[PDB]
């Protein structure tokens, strides 16, 4: 049984059961908006991680296929001979 | 110092002050509403000159006494011979807050009388040249490190050139170990 | 003043006007009533205090016993 | 990416919280519980990344308290210790967060529930992976803040507030 | 004209346009207080234009304008680093001040504005004048006016309150008149450039000392002498507690930068050690006495004492750190002391009428976002990292610490027993237990001017408290010169 | 060396940080007297900053070696720390000493 | 000013206020009193004022390292 | 999680002394958490058994009084452990 | 099953709207307006702070030894 | 069901816009990859410039101060 | 400081392995007492002794009892006493 509760009150976090009939809207577009600024903060750690150690050229790492100063340093090694 | 007996001092009090207290209590016979009578002022008003009498004895004997026994001349007695006052005027209301409070109150203010100077009849004189000594205060902005060092002391942030050096000697003289801070580099 | 007794004591299961912390309406109050009531420091009661220095004496001195 | 790990649990902490009247309590547990997830496979990635590789990483972000001689970044340190410490704390929110999801399943207040597993998350996260002392201490003060709301969710029970304050200042 | 003259001229020409529609028109009260309000809006964006063309390391006043008329009594205005924020401390306050208190005050409505609108120019000022006895001239002219804000707007006690503060404040102003007026005699002005140039003996400073010291514990106020804040502070109206504690209450933390730090060093130096017992006992005392307060206003004035005292502390550790920090905390308090009398004084005493904490239960149920600001509210005032009031602390209590170590830990005792007020009276209030049994209606949630200045303020106290570097800049340089001591290797150059 | 900045030559001192044969009655060499100790103290602190940032990317770099290769780096902080602390010029506009 | 909402208001607790708003008209120098007014008056911050004398500047942490030693006097 | 189970099954209620059976109603229950129960011992070969266990010997390892002294300790915590298990 | 969500924001039932009181007006456009406007001129003001300069100097003091490389 | 719906609110747009405005604001006001500020920053610098302008106000105040600082004690220490 | 060459061979294989012997010892025996002997704990929880050492460790050593009563409500009568006298 759902406990009684006045009707009057307003919270941001909806109150008691609060679920609106359009939140799978409302929720699609709050995961845009946080996968948006995820992938600003992901450009940020791209640009601004710092490693004082490379890693190997076969091991399994895929910050390689992200980080400036990682592939910076691959592509100046992929010239030799 | 030149010593001075406590008990005719004392009793100098007790007539001086006294005596005015009697005079208050020839005013209070003479205001009397009633045909009280002249004896009426040793008689309905005695306490008044008794507790003027009580309180000039204690204060200038006791500040005499006081005098006495620290050997020396200063502000210091008027303070002792102002709280044992104090004390003697609370003791006639039987109240012994009030022993407290009025002998606080009474020998706070007999204190700061003194050592602000006497200022009820002519302050000191110091006869020199005020132009010059507000003029050097006013223009004396540096001073000798050493002046300095007295009042304060080295340490607590002020660590004057040589600080460390002679930091090692005092703690050597004190603990009695001697000071060797480690390298914290492999090389050299 | 009201006796100093902590509403924990009340009993749970009376008509009090205010259910929550066991009171009346217009009941008297002791001038304590911040730290009398049922949203303040427990009262145990298991033991008197001065039986459980004891007890936890004895739980030291086999620590130490043990320690031995 | 490492600094994505640190934001993820923060972001959806605030959907769930000051926007749960929008999302609805459905809304609130997928952005709640996905966003936990997601955190959790980029963390076993780091995990691999930085210790199986001995590869520590850094990242500042800005000053925090900038006084001579105390300069204190906002600012993450990816290593050995860290990486260990990522695996239970987001696998267990991760895991806990599903379960809660029928666990709770009948309790009127469910959008402030998730939003304080996914701050806690954030705590944690901020505590492990701190280059200094002090920002460590916001997330040992974060979490702290999260167990006194999380042990006293059920404010009408005096019994919950009472051991939320000695949650507090013990 | 210099700028700085402006920040006075518009409260000033502010109370004449309230004195003087009346007679272009029986106006109505709703267009007194716009008046009001626009016109500190203005010195808002006047003071913002001053901050903008601030330079962050000049050893030189700012925007000083060359008078070159001397008389007796000429007012000097520069402003300075270690002055700037205090200003715009001021300037922010203000108009929160008089949007909180906007449907509250009911009757003397122009003499409620003429009043906020003169405290606005008179506490301007005393951080905005260059000589000692211009400070002490604009430290005492806030006295009659608050005098008459809480006589008239006043609560049921309002008499006695006023009493307590004008007549205390008007005691304790008088030991520190005595010492300004012997540095003046010595010296032959107060204007500051003159005195940090002058250098008094010792037993003068000594002296200097008691009785600039007298004057800041009375407006501190120390334990053993806050009977009128625990007055003054609740029985004001709520635009008057605002005030008195936000701004009042830190002009005796900036004026020890101007006072004792800079013209009496080896006194503040050797009298530290009774400094920090005093400052030590009004952390404990104040924090043991605001456990068991049943007032709500009342607690959150006795609150005010315990913070002065860490700030008191860091402003006589002669560290770079615990004096920035001392300035943060005097920031810090006035934001989020304010919200916590936006909380009591005016949003309970509002619906309820009643202060006594017994009536209070369980308001989370029936006003979720009254609750969530009062949270956010009393954390910051626990110290807690993210508000400005954390590194307020921090920076204070390290400095007291470094400077005598045994003080500072007792000072530190705060973290736990702050924590402990803070965190019991939310509890009471917000939760523990169900809606109280007293309501006997319902009581409405925040209106959305009781939302807008608690987020404004609470935005304030977070945002400060990610990135304080915003405050930091302009101290660093400006405090650089209140330190007093040398290192071995460092000093005396060649 | 790194090229002088404009911004850094508005604020450049450009006298000795000094008292010794200083007129107090004139401000404006007074004023630059403090501000010219006051920027050495804070040039000092900085220096300890830099060598500090520089011994932080030592210790990440070296890991468990870090005991034995970053050890100048440490010398050099560790003399900045008992040498630098921004002290202020009152005392020394207060106080006259010399060598002897 | 504004009317509020409708409060119970308790007559217990009114004058349980009433009680301490007004509770110093009645304090008294009795033997009781003037020992809490002296202990915390003067004993405690007395005892704290002393620890704050004694060790004034007796330490500091500031760049110590082996060998040196934390007393500075 | 094992024990919210229990208590969710029932009544919320938390209480040993009203609880019995439930074995069989709770088959999942009963496994997963005498999983744990047998790692929470540390019964050989378990998560516990490479952790729990170290910590005994290695404090034996040291060979100092401190460390017998806190083997001979800890061992009691274990077996008041598994009691309660 | 979940209930509709609900509640007066600011007090306003359903049917009517919220009453601007006065303050609105001043304390949306000129005290938040004010905060935004010193928000972004914040960003073009030059950088007087001591360390920016003390930090100049000292990074050319500690190139000259090894402890910092010099670029030249 | 029902079917109340709820708007996603000016709250989120104020905090979205605000989101947004920062980071457009932050990328505009960056100096560049070396030296070469705005012209925005070349007008601010400009404008708050006051090279010597406090310096020389401050120094021949301080001289008059001074100056009456001297004549006051003269005039209140003459011989009687 | 470091052990774990010596954990790794010091050690005797007995207290390398004790833990494991008090667990499957003390579990059969605390099942047999639970459910085959259930009459022995009754006679222990009522004993006098034992209905003592039961009260005392269902107390927490009376920790909290102690913490509450010395230590929380002596700081709330200091507070009311420097807010009365
Ligand atoms: C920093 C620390 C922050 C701590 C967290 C605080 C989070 C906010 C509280 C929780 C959210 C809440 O209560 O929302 C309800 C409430 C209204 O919810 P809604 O569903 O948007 O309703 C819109 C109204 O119907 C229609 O609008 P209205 O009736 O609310 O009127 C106000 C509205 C429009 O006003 C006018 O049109 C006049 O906005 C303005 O006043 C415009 C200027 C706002 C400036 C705020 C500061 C910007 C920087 O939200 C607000 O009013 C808050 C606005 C600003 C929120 C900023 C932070 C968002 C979260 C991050
Ligand atoms: C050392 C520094 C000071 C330590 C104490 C700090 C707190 C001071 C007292 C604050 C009390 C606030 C009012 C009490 C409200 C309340 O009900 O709180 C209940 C709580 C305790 O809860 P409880 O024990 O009363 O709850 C019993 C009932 N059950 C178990 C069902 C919930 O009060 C506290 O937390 C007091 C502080 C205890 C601190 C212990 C850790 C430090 C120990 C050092 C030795
Ligand atoms: C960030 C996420 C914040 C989530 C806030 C959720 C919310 O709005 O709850 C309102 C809730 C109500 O939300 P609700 O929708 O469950 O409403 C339930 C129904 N009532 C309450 C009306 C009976 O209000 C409270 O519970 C009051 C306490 C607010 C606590 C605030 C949480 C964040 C505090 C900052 C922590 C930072 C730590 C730093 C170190
Ligand atoms: C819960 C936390 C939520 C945080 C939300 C906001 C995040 C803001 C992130 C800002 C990232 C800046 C990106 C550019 C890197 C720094 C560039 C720079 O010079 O910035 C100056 C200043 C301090 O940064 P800096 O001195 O570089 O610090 C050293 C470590 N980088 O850096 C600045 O300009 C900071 C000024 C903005 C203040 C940020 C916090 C306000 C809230
Ligand atoms: C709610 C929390 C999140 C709020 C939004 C955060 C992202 C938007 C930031 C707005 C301000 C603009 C800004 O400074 O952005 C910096 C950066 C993205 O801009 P970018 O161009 O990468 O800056 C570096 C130079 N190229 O973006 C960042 O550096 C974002 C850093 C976010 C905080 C990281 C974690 C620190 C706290 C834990
Ligand atoms: C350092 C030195 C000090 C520390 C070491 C010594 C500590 C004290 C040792 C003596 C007391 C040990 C427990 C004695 C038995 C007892 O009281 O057990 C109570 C406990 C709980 O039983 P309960 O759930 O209440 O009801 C019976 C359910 N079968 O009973 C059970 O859990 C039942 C199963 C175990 C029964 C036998 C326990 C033997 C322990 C030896
Ligand atoms: C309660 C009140 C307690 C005392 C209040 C302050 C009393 C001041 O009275 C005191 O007199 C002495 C002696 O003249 C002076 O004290 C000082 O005088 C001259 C300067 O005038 C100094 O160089 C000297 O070192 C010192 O004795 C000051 O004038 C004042 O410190
Ligand atoms: C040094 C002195 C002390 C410093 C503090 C100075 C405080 C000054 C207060 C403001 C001046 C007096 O303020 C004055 O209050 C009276 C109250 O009768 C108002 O007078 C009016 O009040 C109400 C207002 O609705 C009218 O109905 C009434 O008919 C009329 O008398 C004036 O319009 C206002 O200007
Ligand atoms: C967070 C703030 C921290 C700073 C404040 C507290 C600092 C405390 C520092 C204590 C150590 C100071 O320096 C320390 O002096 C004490 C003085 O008894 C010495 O202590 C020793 O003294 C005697 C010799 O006199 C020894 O026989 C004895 O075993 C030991 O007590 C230490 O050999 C020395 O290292």
């Amino acid at each position: 049984p759902k406990i009684p509760y006045p009707k009057h009150v307003w919270s941001p976090a909806g109150g008691w059961y609060a679920q609106p009939a359009n939140w799978k809207q409302n929720t699609a577009i709050f995961g845009l908006v946080i996968f948006g600024i995820t992938a600003m903060v992901w450009k940020y750690s791209a640009e601004h991680e710092v490693r004082h150690k490379m890693p190997e050229p076969d091991r399994f790492y895929p910050s390689r296929y992200w980080v400036k100063q990682i592939k910076d340093y691959e592509r100046a090694q992929k010239e030799k001979q | 110092y030149h010593p001075k007996d406590a008990v005719h001092l004392g009793l100098k009090g007790a007539a001086v002050v006294g005596g005015i207290g009697l005079l208050f209590a020839a005013v209070r016979t003479s205001l009397a509403r009633k045909n009280v009578g002249p004896w009426a002022i040793f008689t309905r008003n005695g306490k008044l000159a008794a507790t003027f009498a009580a309180v000039g004895g204690a204060y200038d004997f006791t500040r005499a006494a006081a005098a006495n026994l620290r050997e020396k001349e200063d502000w210091v007695n008027n303070g002792i011979g102002g709280l044992f006052a104090g004390a003697t005027m609370g003791l006639t209301t039987g109240r012994i807050p009030r022993v407290l409070g009025f002998a606080a109150l009474t020998g706070v203010v007999l204190a700061t009388a003194e050592y602000a100077g006497s200022g009820l009849r002519g302050v000191f004189k110091r006869d020199v040249d005020e132009y010059e000594r507000k003029e050097f205060l006013r223009k004396n902005r540096r001073r000798p490190i050493e002046e300095t060092l007295a009042e304060i002391g080295e340490g607590r942030g002020i660590k004057p050139p040589g600080y460390y050096e002679r930091r090692a000697q005092r703690l050597k003289e004190k603990y009695g170990v001697d000071i060797n801070p480690v390298c914290a580099d492999p090389d050299q | 003043n009201p006796p100093r007794i902590k509403r924990q004591f009340r009993d749970p299961h009376a008509d009090w006007w205010d259910k929550q912390e066991r009171r009346n309406f217009g009941e008297p109050v002791h001038e304590d009533h911040d730290i009398l009531g049922m949203f303040s420091p427990y009262e145990y009661t298991w033991i008197t205090p001065g039986k459980g220095l004891f007890q936890i004496g004895l739980f030291i001195a086999s620590f130490l016993g043990l320690c031995y | 990416m490492y600094l994505s790990i640190i934001i993820l649990p923060l972001l959806g902490s605030v959907v769930s919280g000051f926007f749960g009247r929008k999302v609805g309590v459905s809304g609130a547990q997928l952005i709640t519980c996905s966003s936990v997830i997601i955190t959790t496979i980029l963390s076993i990635i780091a995990f691999f990344e930085v210790g199986f590789n001995n590869i520590p990483v850094t990242i500042n972000i800005f000053r925090w308290i900038d006084s001579e001689w105390f300069i204190i970044n906002w600012g993450f340190q990816y290593d050995s210790l860290t990486v260990s410490m990522l695996i239970p704390v987001l696998i267990i929110s991760s895991l806990v967060h599903i379960y809660s999801i029928s666990y709770m399943s009948s309790d009127p207040h469910n959008q402030r529930f998730f939003s304080y597993l996914s701050l806690f998350t954030f705590m944690m996260i901020i505590l492990v992976t701190a280059n200094n002392y002090l920002l460590m201490f916001v997330g040992w003060e974060g979490v702290g803040v999260c167990s006194y709301l999380l042990v006293s969710f059920w404010f009408t029970r005096i019994a919950a507030n009472q051991s939320s304050i000695s949650a507090f200042l013990t | 004209m210099s700028l700085l003259y402006v920040l006075l001229i518009i409260p000033i020409i502010g109370i004449f346009l309230i004195s003087t529609i009346d007679s272009f028109y029986f106006f109505n009260v709703s267009y007194y207080k716009k008046i009001a309000l626009i016109t500190t809006i203005l010195n808002l964006i006047v003071s913002l234009i001053i901050y903008i063309l601030f330079d962050f390391s000049n050893n030189q006043f700012q925007f000083i304008q060359e008078n070159l008329d001397l008389s007796f009594y000429d007012i000097y205005l520069g402003v300075d680093g270690v002055s700037i924020y205090f200003v715009l401390l001021t300037t922010i306050i203000m108009p929160i001040a008089l949007v909180s208190n906007w449907n509250s005050i009911t009757n003397n409505i122009k003499s409620y504005l003429i009043i906020m609108l003169l405290l606005e120019t008179l506490l301007l000022a005393v951080f905005l004048v260059l000589d000692v006895l211009l400070f002490y001239i604009f430290f005492e002219s806030i006295l009659p006016p608050l005098f008459i804000l809480i006589g008239l707007f006043g609560s049921s006690n309002k008499v006695r309150a006023s009493f307590y503060i004008f007549l205390y404040t008007l005691l304790g102003s008088l030991f520190l008149l005595l010492s300004i007026l012997t540095m003046s005699s010595i010296v032959g002005t107060t204007y500051f450039d003159v005195l940090l140039k002058s250098s008094f003996e010792y037993t003068t400073q000594l002296f200097l000392f008691f009785g600039i010291f007298i004057a800041f514990a009375v407006k501190t106020p120390v334990w053993g002498l806050n009977s009128w804040l625990l007055r003054a502070h609740v029985e004001s109206p709520l635009g008057g507690s605002i005030v008195l504690a936000a701004i009042v209450l830190k002009l005796s933390l900036y004026g020890v930068f101007r006072l004792i730090l800079p013209i009496l060093p080896q006194a503040s130096l050797n009298l530290t050690y009774i400094v920090y017992a005093i400052g030590a006992i009004t952390v404990l005392y104040a924090s043991f006495s605001t456990l068991r307060t049943v007032d709500v206003k009342e607690l959150i004035a006795y609150s005010s004492v315990a913070h002065a005292a860490i700030y008191l502390m860091g402003v006589f550790s002669n560290t770079i750190q615990g004096l920035e920090g001392a300035i943060l905390l005097g920031l810090a308090h006035g934001f989020v002391s304010s919200g916590l009398f936006i909380c009591a004084g005016g949003i309970l005493y509002d619906r309820t009428g009643t202060r006594l904490i017994y009536f209070f239960r369980g308001l989370t149920q029936i006003m979720p976002l009254f609750s969530l600001f009062f949270f956010i509210l009393c954390l910051g005032n626990a110290g807690t990292p993210l508000t400005l009031n954390f590194v307020g602390e921090f920076m204070s209590l390290y400095g007291t610490l470094e400077r005598l170590p045994i003080a500072g830990m007792l000072a530190s005792t705060s973290i736990i027993f702050s924590a402990a007020y803070s965190i019991y009276m939310y509890n009471r209030i917000a939760f523990g237990g169900s809606v109280s049994l007293y309501f006997i209606d319902c009581f409405r949630d925040l209106t959305k001017r009781e939302f807008f200045i608690l987020f404004t303020l609470v935005s304030f106290t977070v945002i400060l408290g990610i990135y304080p570097s915003f405050v930091l800049d302009g101290l660093h340089y400006n405090i650089s010169s209140v330190v007093y001591g040398i290192e071995p290797n460092a000093s005396y150059l060649t | 060396p790194t090229p002088e900045s404009e911004a850094f030559l508005a604020k450049k001192p450009q006298v000795p940080p000094t008292f010794d044969g200083v007129d107090y009655e004139d401000n404006k060499r007074l004023k630059q007297a403090q501000d010219a100790i006051i920027r050495e103290q804070w040039v000092q602190v900085m220096m300890g900053r830099l060598v500090r940032e520089e011994l932080s990317k030592c210790y990440y770099r070296e890991g468990v070696n870090h005991l034995e290769k970053c050890g100048k780096l440490r010398e050099r902080y560790l003399q900045l720390l008992a040498n630098a602390k921004v002290k202020g010029y009152l005392f020394e506009q207060q106080n006259y000493w010399s060598k002897e | 000013g504004l009317q509020h909402y409708k409060i119970a208001m308790d007559p217990a607790l009114v004058r349980l206020g009433s009680m301490i708003s007004n509770r110093y008209k009645y304090f008294r120098w009795t033997k009781r009193t003037a020992l809490v007014s002296f202990m915390y008056v003067v004993v405690v911050p007395s005892t704290i004022g002393y620890l704050a004398y004694k060790t004034d500047g007796l330490w500091d942490l500031r760049a110590k390292r082996r060998g040196d030693l934390i007393s500075e006097r | 999680l094992g024990a919210g189970s229990v208590i969710h099954a029932v009544a919320d209620n938390q209480d040993f002394r009203k609880f019995g059976g439930l074995i069989s109603y709770l088959p999942l229950t009963y496994s997963v958490m005498l999983i744990a129960s047998l790692s929470l011992v540390a019964f050989p070969f378990m998560t516990g058994f490479y952790s729990k266990d170290f910590i005994l010997e290695s404090a034996y390892g040291q060979f100092s009084f401190s460390g017998v002294a806190v083997y001979i300790i800890a061992t009691i915590g274990a077996i008041f452990t598994t009691l309660y298990s | 099953q979940y209930d509709p969500p609900t509640g007066w924001l600011w007090g306003v039932r359903p049917g009517e709207k919220y009453q601007n009181e006065g303050w609105e007006g001043p304390f949306f456009y000129g005290f938040w307006g004010s905060l935004i406007v010193f928000a972004i001129a914040y960003a073009y003001k030059p950088d007087t702070s001591i360390q920016t300069w003390a930090l100049e100097e000292a990074r050319r003091r500690l190139e000259a030894e090894g402890i910092l490389e010099d670029p030249n | 069901g029902h079917n109340v719906e709820e708007p996603l609110g000016a709250a989120f747009y104020i905090a979205v816009g605000g989101i947004a405005s920062s980071f457009v604001i932050y990328n505009i006001s960056r100096p560049g990859p070396n030296g070469e500020p705005s012209s925005l920053h070349k007008w601010f610098s400009k404008i708050s410039d006051y090279k010597d302008e406090w310096e020389t106000r401050n120094t021949l105040m301080a001289a008059a101060l001074e100056q009456a600082a001297h004549d006051k004690h003269l005039l209140l220490t003459a011989e009687r | 400081h470091e052990i774990m060459i010596d954990t790794e061979f010091a050690v005797p294989v007995l207290f390398k392995l004790l833990p494991f012997i008090f667990t499957i010892s003390f579990s059969v025996i605390a099942l047999t007492l639970s459910e085959l002997l259930s009459e022995l704990v009754i006679y222990f929880k009522f004993s006098r002794f034992g209905y003592n050492i039961f009260g005392f460790f269902n107390q927490r050593f009376l920790i909290e009892f102690f913490y509450n009563k010395y230590i929380t409500n002596l700081i709330l009568n200091l507070g009311g006493q420097i807010t009365k006298i």
